[PDB]
């Protein structure tokens, strides 16, 4: 996260590290949907340019964290996968479109003052609060500055950071970049004459963007952190997986596997 | 069904230092 | 970077 703040502590309980058993590395963010579900980008697990191809056995879970890379003793939970599900139409030849995934922890974890699930959006919520100039919030443990392209100052977090974004009207989305953007996705982040500033970066891939609604005082999450072009570059902005436009296919594979 | 209630926060009415942002940003 | 993690998670 690119101009954040360090994040209290369990300000951001759904969280979770996706981390890899050797060597031992922070690969994404993640994001914990339930007791066995763990939501993620696709692009995390799987990106055959770079013969990218995660399974289950490469990978460990870790909720409840704060600390980017110690062993939180009593605080945090390891998980083991048992299954990876990545969405059969993602488009990782063009533009990552549809990049999300599902993964199911081989045990159901145990909720804590540090660990608790995560709302999906339903239809009206995604329509209320889904407009442009209204704020979420994005949090992780990435690069503290731009990064292939690498960089300087800080370079990565001691603590898990959060940023919080306004969401921007999709013809500025589109005239920001020469990708082609689809209907599922959306982006984020401040304007060049706005002042503020604030951008994801590289490792808080597939964490959540989320917001809170002022009617039942819930979060939800309503993107998956999925690409930009660069991290906090003027007249750029952050592009995120439309999480209510894939729902169809999370409730998909978590009802028949349930 | 307890989704998206934070234990050290929605669930003891406390707030976070910056969800005042948000919830200002809703018109 | 890195703390270890216990054996039983590999
Ligand atoms: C997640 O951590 C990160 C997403 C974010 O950081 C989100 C925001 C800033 C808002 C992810 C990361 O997981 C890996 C990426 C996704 O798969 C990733 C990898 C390689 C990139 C990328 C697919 C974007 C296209 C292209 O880059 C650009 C800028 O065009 C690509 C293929 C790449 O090779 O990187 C580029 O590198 C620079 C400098 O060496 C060069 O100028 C470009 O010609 C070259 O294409 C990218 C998307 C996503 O943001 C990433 C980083």
């Amino acid at each position: 996260i690119v101009e954040g703040s360090d994040a209290e502590i369990g300000m951001s309980p759904w969280q979770v590290m996706l981390f890899r058993k050797s060597p031992q590395e922070l690969l994404c963010g993640a994001s914990l949907i339930s007791d066995r579900w763990v939501l993620t980008a696709a692009h995390c697990l799987l990106y055959p340019p770079w013969d990218k191809n995660f399974t289950e056995n490469d990978l460990l879970v870790r909720i409840g964290k704060h600390s980017r890379t110690r062993y939180e003793r009593n605080i945090e939970k390891i998980s083991m996968l048992e299954k990876i599900y990545i969405h059969p139409r993602y488009n990782w030849r063009e533009n990552l479109d549809r990049d999300i995934a599902l993964m199911k922890l081989k045990k159901p974890v145990a909720f804590s003052d540090y660990i608790h699930p995560v709302c999906l959006p339903d239809r009206e919520t995604a329509a209320s609060l889904l407009q442009a100039g209204y704020k979420g919030r994005v949090t992780g443990w990435g690069n503290l500055k731009e990064t292939w392209t690498a960089n300087v100052g800080k370079g990565q977090p001691s603590v898990l950071q959060v940023v919080n974004l306004p969401i921007v009207e999709r013809p500025v989305c589109k005239d920001s970049t020469r990708i082609r953007i689809t209907d599922n996705m959306f982006c984020a982040g401040y304007k060049p004459d706005e002042g503020k500033r604030g951008d994801a970066c590289e490792g808080d891939s597939g964490g959540p963007f989320v917001m809170k609604s002022p009617f039942n005082n819930r979060w939800y999450q309503m993107g998956i952190v999925s690409w930009g072009e660069g991290c906090d570059r003027d007249g750029k902005y952050g592009f995120y997986t439309h999480v209510f436009r894939l729902k169809k296919w999370i409730q998909k594979v978590i009802d028949q596997f349930g | 069904a307890d989704c998206g209630l934070r234990p050290l926060f929605e669930k003891k009415s406390l707030e976070d230092k910056t969800e005042r942002e948000l919830l200002e940003s809703y018109i | 970077d890195f703390e270890e993690i216990p054996e039983e998670y590999l």
